[PDB]
């Protein structure tokens, strides 16, 4: 049973004038027969009815009003078209001069955010009503609801002034008008509480409820968007902008004075929707002041918190209006309020941002397996078990921060609920655990120093930033300083930088490597468009900065990131893979990575924004012995191919060509060409075409197999063209050398599907083929299930049980009566009997279905655990018990690590492959 | 079996077989591992850059339905057995500046270059008499190759079969399954058997009697369906 219920009803029943009646345990409500009723209310209607009786009882009692002024339940009789309306109006209370000084509506508290179509279908009709029979003009309009604190009721309400907005432009113009919070005694102006910190009353909300988020987030959805405008960027900016100036709020107001977001309201009626502004641009200011620390005096010059152009004001002071007590860095200590705003701020980025070609959103499902094909998580397990630290995951292309917001949410749920037996209870290893994880109110603490990110674009910087706030980070690290700029470049304020650091690496040719991060997960842009203001990292940073393709250059910014060892998984563009263009970039990865898994993607992936077929890259860096292994047989090869090119240019020429044996040649050539062993010379040519050569071509006459290659020999003999960085050899001929004794397996698949089609109407489900998710949680409560919803049926039992008493009675007072007029009535007892009898039934019926889910539980649960055979979820039967009736809530959607079957192409990853 | 597997697992040697560019990819490999179980017995594989003489892509102008113009081919007009069958549907009314090889010439070999992932690169040999000069659209390529050593009905033959269809359903290049683009390179770099010319006439003519074979059932069909025509007329007459 819910505590407020009985709290409002003990408050309810302390009243000195019973005047009226609750009872929960029977669920009915009675009321005095002063007040005419057209119907007998035998059932609770809902919390709306409680409601309207709490408010008229502090009316009647508290606010000491004259009862005679009240009325409710006041019925309307209109002829409407070719039907007939009946209105109802909650609450009226005139004045002397018959003006109606309190006009109230009565709503449930669960049910505001999603009643209000409805309000237009109340109000406006008696006005115009009004209207049209006295000409008057109504005063105060007055909305009221009541809001849980801490135990104690707190009263929100919404006083609009008629004659101040007649009309209905100037009401949408006044942007929800609200005159205070709370009423005033004595006549007096309303006057508005402040939201101050220091008083709980006036201190902001921090259990947040998780449902009046979603209709905040449909009225923002209709009402700011007009209905018929979607998809507008600035528009969503314009919302970034004011979050960001909210979450400045909180951080500087501190606590003695009251916040500069809230209406400030010196008189006692708030003001016009003007006069803010420069409120607003200021306080702008102090954001980037104090966040961001940005540097541009002309950015700052031109202000622009909001365009005026497109954004006009009401829709601004609506919505700081609907965020004043939704306290957003303060909202997530609350366990209830823990994922809500996170939630909240990626419905807004998903509904109302506009993408395309250039600017488009890596889809969820592929970050997620990214970021788990990496084992990521056993990363991270292993990293804190023996160097008591996290993995060290940038991003350096991080648009809207997805890639970083999944491996915070990864890491978090892996290391502190699911995987949290595999790491050690060692005391160092427990007390790490203590200052990353334990305090449980901010469980994404380690982010500010683990999680880095760079940005091109201001806007989705920003963006992006407020985003990684309001799940929990610092984002302190995200950078808005290009992605390709040199390591020095990129300064800020906070002291622990792992980017800034730099030095030069022999091996890459005395070029600047960082080597600190671990992990590197990123989506590519297909065009840099590199600044035209900074082009000395073209030439001196990057090897290949002079090429064509300078996307390419991104896949060298990975082997500077990333540590001896680190980890690599990309979503690179086919036309890496499969083009002589860049083949320079195929041989560069195989040098300096160990490729290990190539999963390809369907072109449905992207959709409707971009058809391009990408592919996924997973890679490890090459510690420094592998890498001058490979330079040595590079070289020894190199030098063996270019003997061979020199020796069989020169047969060539005699043999062939004709022209005559000359004794500037090599020796061994000479030898060979004098006494005729031609067998080194059959040997030479098949050594150097290696391929190309078949059983037929040693047979044959050495002669004719020249006449017959010429283009592949000559093809052969070529040498490659970006030298330098491989040394004047074949890369053909060496690479197929030393991979020869450098073999290693990789891993290659294709995905046909990817569990989602967007269309640009919208998304429609399909086959994954990626992963599956588990669709079974692994802990299961059966108290959960059990007690809760049992107390609702045994309070039924009860109710229904004392209900037969009465009725017995009830009816042996009829028996003892006279039968002619007992007749309507005893008919009307025999109706509340098949009500009974027809509500039990279905209590009856839904007792069977919580046995059978009782019995599935024993089932498939041994102490709340899944057992070993249901571990892995290949078992169909329980997934489609948890996916079908009632069991719709405590699902899991994880995503299944099997690590024993093989099922789908994440499966074969996390055991086919082996990181090391 | 090979086919559909969906999973590769590749060497880092076996990259360098053939390849001369280091291209690695799910595709590509796929296609390399089913080349190689198909070339396992089979010896003399060589590739078709050498015997190749020359390829040019047709072109077609906006055309309508009819138009009274020069005729037009569809992509409906390529056949599996290898024959062009000529009936041209549609025609462009209006000229051109240079027409001289956009018709189509007799004993020429026609490759599709855009369609469906099944039916794409796909090709035909022209053995019916010409006569009117024809326009064979853009999606198409005319491929000239040395008789000597191929035989031009052979390679038709060949692209139509398995052997070409698995090739072009992983080298096609395409942004849908409905229209998928292939191009001169690969037909540069393709790997064939190439049996002496004897065994290619051999595999021509076991196809053109176990054809016949069959245009011996619909003959039969027709022959039902002028039966069916006879008791029609038969029934109605008297
Ligand atoms: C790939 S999108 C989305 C990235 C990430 N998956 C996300 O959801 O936020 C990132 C965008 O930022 C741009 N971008 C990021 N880093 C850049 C850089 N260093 N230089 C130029 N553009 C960059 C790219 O043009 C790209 O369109």
């Amino acid at each position: 049973m819910k505590n407020w219920q009985r709290i409002v009803e003990a408050k309810l029943e302390q009243q000195k004038h019973k005047v009226a009646e609750i009872s929960l345990e029977n669920g009915t409500v009675n009321y005095s027969k002063k007040i005419k009723h057209n119907r007998n209310l035998k059932a609770l209607t809902g919390d709306e009815e409680i409601v309207r009786a709490f408010l008229i009882d502090r009316l009647v009692n508290e606010l000491d009003y004259k009862p005679e002024y009240l009325e409710t339940e006041k019925e309307y009789t209109i002829k409407g078209g070719h039907s007939k309306i009946n209105p109802r109006v909650d609450v009226l209370v005139k004045d002397d001069k018959g003006n109606p000084f309190f006009f109230i509506e009565v709503k449930a508290p669960n049910k505001f955010e999603e009643d209000k179509d409805e309000i237009e279908g109340q109000l406006f009709a008696l006005a115009q009503a009004e209207e049209r029979d006295f000409k008057t003009k109504v005063k105060y309009l007055v909305y009221y609801t009541v809001e849980l604190i801490d135990d104690e009721i707190v009263d929100r309400a919404i006083i609009i002034d008629f004659e101040k907005y007649p009309t209905y432009t100037d009401w949408s113009n006044g942007g929800f008008i609200s005159t205070g919070t709370e009423l005033t005694a004595g006549y007096g102006e309303p006057k508005k509480q402040p939201l101050i910190k220091g008083h709980e009353k006036y201190d902001l909300r921090v259990r947040i409820d998780r449902e009046e988020i979603e209709g905040l987030g449909r009225n923002l959805h209709n009402v700011l968007w007009g209905g018929g405008g979607t998809n507008d960027s600035e528009i969503f900016y314009s919302l970034v902008n004011i979050i960001l100036a909210k979450i400045q709020d909180e951080y500087e107001k501190e606590d003695g004075q009251e916040y500069d977001f809230q209406v400030y309201q010196y008189g006692d009626n708030v003001e016009s929707p003007q006069k803010l502004f420069d409120r607003i641009n200021a306080l702008y200011k102090r954001a980037l002041r104090e966040q961001l620390n940005v540097t541009d005096e002309q950015k700052i010059a031109e202000d622009n918190v909001i365009n005026r152009n497109k954004f006009p004001l009401n829709k601004l002071v609506y919505t700081v209006q609907a965020l004043e007590s939704l306290s957003f860095l303060e909202g997530r200590n609350s366990l209830d309020g823990k994922d809500i705003l996170g939630d909240f701020f990626e419905s807004i980025i998903r509904d109302g941002f506009k993408q395309t070609k250039g600017q488009f959103f890596t889809p969820t499902p592929i970050v997620k397996f990214i970021l788990y094909a990496l084992q990521l998580d056993k990363l991270a397990i292993d990293r804190l078990n023996n160097d008591r630290e996290l993995p060290l995951i940038i991003d350096p292309s991080a648009g809207s921060g997805t890639f970083l917001i999944e491996a915070m949410k990864l890491i978090t749920k892996e290391v502190k609920y699911k995987q949290n037996h595999k790491v050690k209870s060692s005391r160092q290893i427990t007390k790490r655990f203590e200052e990353l994880f334990m305090p449980d109110h901010n469980e994404n603490k380690w982010a500010r120093e683990y999680l880095y990110g760079c940005e091109i674009n201001f806007d989705l910087g920003t963006a992006s930033k407020v985003n990684m706030i309001l799940h929990g980070d610092g984002s302190a690290n995200i950078f808005v300083q290009d992605g390709l700029l040199p390591f020095r470049f990129y300064v800020k304020e906070t002291s622990p930088n792992y980017l800034e650091t730099a030095s030069p690496d022999a091996l890459y040719g005395d070029k600047e490597v960082n080597g600190k991060f671990d992990v590197v997960v990123s989506n590519p842009p297909f065009s840099v468009d590199l600044d035209t203001q900074t082009q000395r990292e073209v030439r001196n940073a990057f090897l290949f900065g002079d090429k064509k393709n300078s996307e390419n250059l991104f896949i060298e910014r990975y082997y500077q990131l990333l540590k001896e060892g680190g980890r690599l998984g990309v979503v690179l563009p086919e036309s890496v893979f499969d083009t002589t263009e860049n083949k320079y970039i195929r041989l560069f990865i195989f040098k300096y990575f160990k490729v290990k898994a190539v999963v390809s993607l369907p072109q449905v992936t992207f959709e409707p924004f971009t058809s391009t077929k990408t592919s996924l890259l997973f890679a490890q860096k090459k510690t420094k012995e592998e890498v001058e292994q490979w330079n040595e047989l590079w070289d020894k090869y190199g030098k063996e191919w270019s003997l061979l090119k020199t020796r069989i240019n020169d047969y060539f020429s005699y043999f062939v060509k004709g022209r005559p044996l000359n004794k500037k040649w090599a020796p061994d050539v000479v030898k060979d060409i004098q006494e005729g062993n031609e067998d080194n010379i059959r040997k030479n040519i098949f050594r150097f075409l290696k391929d190309h050569i078949k059983e037929e071509d040693k047979n044959l006459e050495i002669k004719d197999l020249l006449i017959k290659y010429a283009e592949e020999i000559s093809s052969i003999s070529k040498h490659e063209k970006e030298t330098d960085v491989f040394g004047f050899y074949n890369a053909w001929w060496v690479f197929g050398e030393v991979a020869k004794e450098l073999d290693y397996p990789i891993f290659m698949a294709e995905a046909e599907n990817v569990g989602y089609k967007r269309t640009k109407k919208g998304e429609k489900p399909m086959p994954n083929d990626l992963y599956d998710l588990e669709y079974a949680p692994s802990t299961l409560d059966c108290e959960k299930v059990l007690s809760s919803f049992d107390i609702e049926i045994n309070a039924l039992e009860a109710s229904k049980t004392k209900l037969s008493v009465e009725k017995g009675l009830l009816e042996e007072k009829l028996k003892d009566k006279e039968d002619k007029e007992n007749e309507k009535i005893q008919k009307r007892l025999n109706k509340i009997s098949e009500l009974l009898e027809t509500i039990e039934n279905q209590l009856d019926s839904i007792r069977s279905k919580k046995l059978e889910v009782e019995g599935i539980l024993e089932k498939y649960y041994e102490n709340n655990k899944l057992k070993e055979e249901y571990s892995e979820r290949d078992d169909e039967e329980l997934i489609n018990h948890f996916k079908h009736g009632v069991l719709y809530q405590y699902r899991s959607e994880d995503i299944l690590l099997r690590n024993k079957t093989v099922h789908k192409i994440l499966d074969e990853i996390r055991q086919g492959v082996i990181w090391d | 079996a090979l086919d559909s597997q969906r999973r590769v697992d590749v060497g880092l040697s076996s990259i360098s077989s053939l390849n001369s560019t280091i291209r690695y990819s799910y595709r590509w490999n796929k296609m390399k591992l089913i080349q190689k179980y198909l070339y396992r017995d089979i010896d003399c594989i060589e590739p078709l850059g050498k015997y190749i003489l020359s390829s040019n892509n047709g072109w077609s102008p906006e055309s309508v339905v009819g138009g009274e113009g020069i005729p037009i081919l569809g992509q409906e007009h390529l056949e599996f057995d290898g024959v062009l069958n000529v009936s041209p549907t549609k025609a462009t009314t209006k000229t051109k500046n240079n027409m001289e090889n956009f018709f189509i010439q007799e004993g020429d070999l026609f490759i599709s270059r855009g369609n469906t992932v099944d039916l794409v690169g796909l090709a035909c040999v022209v053995e019916t008499e010409v006569t009117e000069d024809i326009i064979y659209p853009d999606l198409y390529i005319r491929l000239k190759i040395d008789e000597k050593v191929i035989h031009k009905k052979y390679l038709a033959l060949l692209f139509n079969s398995f052997f070409g269809r698995l090739y072009f359903k992983y080298v096609s290049k395409g942004k849908n399954q409905t229209m998928v683009k292939i191009s001169s390179n690969e037909l540069l770099n393709y790997y064939l058997p190439i049996p002496p010319m004897e065994e290619q006439l051999e595999i021509v003519g076991k196809i053109e009697e176990q054809i016949g074979a069959q245009n011996e059932i619909e003959k039969q069909i027709e022959e039902k369906r002028n039966q069916i025509r006879v008791i029609i007329e038969e029934t109605a007459r008297s």
